[PDB]
């Protein structure tokens, strides 16, 4: 299957490269960094997103989100984690909000895809922490500041087994599924 | 404005009506029929606009289905309702009891002569040839430009059909082009964006030049709700004066330009 | 026949009176005409014939003197001279007598109308688009398909004239190609070896028959003085039925007629 | 007749070829045409020819006959003699010679392409659409205006035909309308007794006035043999001139005027 | 598709250029245009496009201005820029080495000559009805079907102007429905948003299919550089067919149909 | 002059009919709830917001944006105040933002402008400071946590002469000289 | 059977509305003055005058042309009795025709008739002598003159009994014999 | 001048060629044989055979009719002289009027012209007496009976200057004279 996916985030590109490496399908991956809009529900941000990429394309194309979603802050990112890792980095994040009552938050993965005649929504959440200090590497935004449930070992720290239990992972996992499943 | 004021007395001017009219009532739209087609055809509704206007989304349900029976039946049953209460809607009563001898629609219900008839009037259909050959200079003439569901040979609702109609020789054609001249016609529920209605009258105008008696084409009209600057020029090269208001209420905005007519 | 009068009683018939109605009168005729212009120009009447057919022979004239204007005044002053009587003329009696409400005509004179007064008539003269725009319907309607002696650009008397007028593009044209879409047509006092009838009838009938309403189309008649076996034949393919009579008075003949219309 | 000699020169110049050309050869004539439907029909011959045209007495025929099947074949089969010897007609011969890329014609037998064969030339034939898909920039091509004998759904031979080709909607219209945009046609052969050859020129002349070239618009041509006084100033409105002659005789009249254009 | 390259190999193949084509070069493009009217008119770029078309859009400024002049002066002076470098081009070196003996276009610049020319090839410009009389069976016609900045009186650059031009009355209409009784038509450059394609050629079928020769209309095609469902059912009644590609940069696969063309 | 304003804020309207008392022209406000989008740029985000405020009403019509803009988050909000403010609401943001070792923050209002033919922006801003704890009603959102420069009343608690130093005052008051200057 | 007749003598009018009384048919005649040609034969004669009579008018006609023949003269009328007649009168005839060596003559008459669709031609004659003297009433022109043979009185003194062996009674019984079997 | 003509008669066109010899207008005569009507007139018997010959040629053409009135048979000929010379000749003309009382005979020919437009008549009269016998050649039908007068010699015997004094030569000579001062 030939897919096509409009993305900003060039590592976003090479993770779902090689998470989808060898199973038959194909990407082909396109840098146009389209706005998304600030509404709530990430159903209709995702829906109007492929919207503005199926118009820009005009074949079938996939669109990914990720989101952030703290409990402390009342699950207040997710949808729009962008603007919020682009202005605080990795230094005003973990001060404020890793050393709080509640370092509880969840991760998840949106992804809204075409195939020119319907809209198809997949998604996949991980439980988390966020650490105290940033720790690991810091090419991949917000991995070094993100440990899962269960672990103590950053995301960017583990390195490439974190696309076997990331919230990426299972919704591409549900996406595979559906891609050989058929056009159901 | 006043001008026209003036031939609603002697008779002159002709009613033109159109969707807009309708929808205020409680029946769908294309909306909601263009939609339809695209559920019944696995698409998602705002894919499936991303292809063609409007027509031709529709030109296309027919040729998968083969005809265009399926859809009528739908159109007919749902729209001719009897959720639909027709003495709820003024804009149907002034037009009931104004005094318009002459009536052209594009529209394929029956709610126009269904007032006409619920606030004691006559009148008569005219479909086809056979009925032009009853009428009667005492009742009012309900003509269909485009077809009513009693028929599916005679129905503009598709591309190849807004075509074989675009040279006008068809009867009821024939008719049109008699009967405007010497008289006026005031478009109304029209939403410019059909060139039917730039094909007449810029055929019909350049009539009278030749003539060289421009000075006494008569003159047309046409209600819009919202102003438009560059389609108010254009419109005028050919021969049609434009009408508007302020109130920003659509249906509030045409009950009331109506009444101006109704009094008596 | 019957069916014809059939017609005239419930109000479908429309009456074309021609050329040979002018005769009771006492008009000139072609032949006096055609004289003329030899005379005029320096022939002889016979050796001029020779040359073309007649409407040709007119349109020399035109050309050599330079325009219509000359003969106009000969054939107005002529054939309204003041030795004719109209109460004199049976024939006119009766048209004038009956229930027509549409009269077309291809005389370039003005008898008709006079006729109609002087039996006490009223009448709208159209033949000119203004006058399309002041039509009563309570009067009848005297339609000048030929052109009037009171305007040089309309009157039909030459080959150029009789042409463009065959592409029916005429505002007047428009009027007819719509008044017999449900009615019947009772020609009188024309003759068969004029071809415009036969391009508009064969035009109407085809029409019907794209409907395949045929059955429907209204029938048309034309009264000739004399029978003639061929002609019958193609006059009935393009839909069209005569109605001959035996006395040998031509004039005697269309006289009766047109009692069997006049009956109180 | 010097200017026309120019165009023949270039390439400007059509041939359209009528009945006068085949007399000379000896075929039947028209006038044994009608007078054998009469005999077919119980008539005598001049009392059939007091009823109507040619064409329409020949339209008679079929409509008893339920059809033109009979009357092809006497035509067929008495025209395409074998005692009629090409090599034995100049007019054939030079036509034969001279220079011209197209040619048209209104008759309906075979003899042109005959003598080209004869005389050793290429050539292709066009009746149908089929045919103007093969047309070869390097050999000439005969073009039948009128029908030939291997059909008869669109042999020209009666008044009803003769009347739908006169609204120029087949193929081989739209073919000739646009050969004429820029050459000249010289008429030969035919008889000033149509209104196809008026109707054709009279409406390619003026359109090129509303191009404002006038001055452009080629000439035509007709060789009469006789001289007509009037006719020439009506054809001379529609740019077509005439080149009549002495020679009483009328095929030696023709045949000089043709060496002029085969001049080695 | 390959029915397609059948017909360039024996001759019967017309191109159509639009455009598209006119991209690879850098010209403005019909965006950069509106965007002009409106600065110069006293809006806003977006503000502006939002009360027409295009033809619409156009049409005001002109009705405004007082006449196109002001208009085709920037577009000529830019279009035409000394900037841009034909040689560069890899789709006009194509079209310029193919062998297509009839271009017609409806862009109004002159690079298609001017590449023509560069390549070492000849041509015969046709805007006018003169031209249509110096053609040469040895040189490649280019017809401009829209106008071109030599002439104000004919670009069609406006919605009248993009109205009468649709009864095909013109001499250049006359040309081409007779050009395709026989031929395959390739559009190239276009897109699928007008109308004059539809009527073309929902009109030369017509004809065949009455004939019922039907089987014998050449073939079409439209190479549409992303594919569409629903059109191809609605271009397939009319004989037409696409030819699109996966290839997601237009340019270059246009460049590429164009080497199945080229081969030497 | 008649102008048309689309909002969501029922008290937007109440305050632009008050600052607007008596200079000459009236506003027939409507509710709409416009969503905007997530950019840095407030000319765009007002030019967008502007756009579908034209396409739904198609008369001369005005929107307006307010922004804060905290020097502490680096200015994370403005554009993006509405869903901060909605999901964190008065409890939390005086604990950990009024508590802050840089309390500065400017609060802006940006006024789109359409006249039917051409789009106008008009511009205010207010320094202020961050309070520790609200104080004042609690009826229209933030202004119970914004101690403007040079006093230290919240704007809640300063009552009618609210609109009299602020940046919607600022911001319309240019706007209010443009519309009686005329169509410049 | 209604058949019309056109001739310009009024007797004739009067022998054949006499000679077919009771026979069923019935004749309209109408007086017009057909002139004649100039020929030997009468057959082209009457084709001429019947076409002529055919012209003016157009129904069912019957023409008739009658003829003398003296033997003297070498046949010279017949086709053209009438100018003779009409110029030399019954005083030039018998004193130079009824005094010579050859007084035999034959008198013809010819009809012509048309049914509207073809031409049928009838004929009688009688032999006869010229007399000497012109003897009997002289209202009907050579009557007076004319001995048939068998008998030594005049056409015109013989009364009634003229036409029952004249040849205009032989070729009106063939006309009248034509007109009652049928259309052959 | 180039004029056309139609007869019957070869010797008219020898006598209408040797009249017209250098005057200037030559004659291209043709044999047709046109039938003559039966009148009194000779005006519209002319008029007729000229119609005929102006339908057959279609150019400047003229036609000739050449009449004998006999006094003693009240002028009889005439319009009519053709069939009567064809069939009594010159046996039965000279011994039954030539021995009458009264010998008067007056020879007239009549030139119908039509130069394309208008009909032109010229006329020429000769008084002569009829001879008892025949005598010169009978070549060229009653010149070998007609006396003309003032001589004893018939228009046979007289010779080359028959066409000197005769009727058709005064008529040629107004012939001659309208054709060299033109289209008058
Ligand atoms: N109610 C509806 O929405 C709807 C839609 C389709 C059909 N209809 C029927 O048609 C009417 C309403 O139609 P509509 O206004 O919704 O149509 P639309 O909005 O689907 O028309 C699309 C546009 O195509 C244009 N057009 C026409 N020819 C064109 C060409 N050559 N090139 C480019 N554009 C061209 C016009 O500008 C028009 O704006 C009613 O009378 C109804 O009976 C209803
Ligand atoms: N092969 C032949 O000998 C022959 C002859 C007759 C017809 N045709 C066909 O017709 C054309 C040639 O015809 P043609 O020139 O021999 O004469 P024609 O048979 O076409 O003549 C028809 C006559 O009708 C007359 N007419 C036209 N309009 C009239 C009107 N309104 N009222 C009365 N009369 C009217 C014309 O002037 C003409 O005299 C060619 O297309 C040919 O195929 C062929
Ligand atoms: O696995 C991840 N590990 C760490 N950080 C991540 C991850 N995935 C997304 N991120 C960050 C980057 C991204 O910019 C932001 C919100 O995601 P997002 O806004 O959708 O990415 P983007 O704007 O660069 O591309 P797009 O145009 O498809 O929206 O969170
Ligand atoms: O004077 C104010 N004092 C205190 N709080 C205020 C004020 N004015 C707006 N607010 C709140 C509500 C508003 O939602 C948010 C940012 O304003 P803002 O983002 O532009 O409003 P919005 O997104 O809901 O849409 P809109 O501007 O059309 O009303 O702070
Ligand atoms: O029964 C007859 N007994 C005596 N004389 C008769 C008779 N019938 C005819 N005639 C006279 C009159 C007539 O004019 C002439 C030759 O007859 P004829 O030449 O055919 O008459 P006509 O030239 O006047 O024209 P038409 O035959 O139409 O009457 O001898
Ligand atoms: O100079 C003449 N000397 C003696 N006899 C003449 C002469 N000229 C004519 N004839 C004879 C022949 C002619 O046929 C007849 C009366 O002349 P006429 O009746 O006009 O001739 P026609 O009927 O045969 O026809 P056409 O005049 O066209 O030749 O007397």
């Amino acid at each position: 299957m030939n897919i096509r996916f409009i993305t900003r985030n060039r590592h976003k590109i090479k993770e779902i490269n090689k998470i989808l490496s060898g199973t038959g399908v194909v990407v082909l991956a396109s840098e146009h960094s389209i706005d998304e809009i600030q509404t709530e529900n990430v159903h209709a941000l995702i829906k109007d997103k492929l919207l503005k990429a199926f118009k820009l394309v005009g074949r079938p194309v996939f669109v990914e989100h990720t989101g952030l979603y703290i409990e402390s802050l009342n699950g207040f990112p997710g949808g729009l984690t962008q603007i919020f890792w682009d202005k605080l980095q990795a230094d005003k994040f973990s001060q404020l909000l890793g050393t709080s009552e509640n370092p509880r938050l969840v991760a998840k993965t949106i992804i809204g895809y075409c195939d020119s005649m319907k809209i198809y929504i997949f998604e996949g959440e991980t439980q988390g922490t966020i650490s105290p200090v940033p720790k690991g590497p810091r090419d991949f935004q917000w991995d070094c500041i993100f440990i899962p449930d269960g672990e103590s070992e950053t995301f960017a720290e583990m390195g490439d087994r974190k696309n076997e239990i990331s919230m990426r992972k299972k919704a591409f996992d549900k996406f595979k599924e559906y891609l050989l499943e058929g056009g159901k | 404005m006043e001008q026209l004021l003036a031939d609603y007395k002697k008779g002159n001017v002709i009613l033109f009506v159109g969707a807009g009219v309708s929808m205020n009532l409680g029946l769908p739209s294309w909306s909601q029929l263009v939609d339809h087609i695209a559920t019944e055809l696995g698409y998602d509704p705002d894919i499936y606009r991303t292809f063609g206007s409007a027509l031709e989304l529709a030109e296309y349900y027919k040729l998968k289905k083969g005809k265009i029976g399926p859809l009528r039946s739908w159109m007919d049953r749902m729209w001719h309702s009897s959720d639909i209460d027709i003495n709820k809607s003024k804009v149907h009563e002034y037009i009931a009891k104004a005094n318009f001898p002459i009536i052209y629609t594009t529209n394929y219900d029956r709610w126009i002569e269904t007032a006409l008839s619920n606030y004691g009037k006559e009148y008569i259909k005219i479909s086809s040839v056979s009925d032009i050959a009853k009428i009667d200079n005492n009742k009012t003439q309900i003509i269909k430009f485009a077809g009513d569901f009693d028929d599916d040979s005679s129905i503009v609702l598709d591309e190849t059909s807004y075509f074989q109609r675009l040279e006008f020789e068809t009867p009821l054609d024939i008719k049109f082009r008699s009967d405007v001249l010497g008289k006026s016609v005031l478009f109304i529920g029209y939403s410019l964006s059909d060139i039917n209605i730039r094909l007449l009258f810029y055929k019909l105008s350049k009539l009278w030049k030749e003539q060289k008696l421009e000075e006494a084409q008569p003159k047309s009209y046409i209600f819009l709700p919202r102003p438009n600057p560059i389609q108010e020029e254009i419109l005028e090269q050919w021969r049609i004066g434009m009408i508007s208001s302020e109130n920003d209420n659509p249906g509030e905005s045409l009950e009331e330009f109506l009444k101006n007519f109704v009094l008596v």
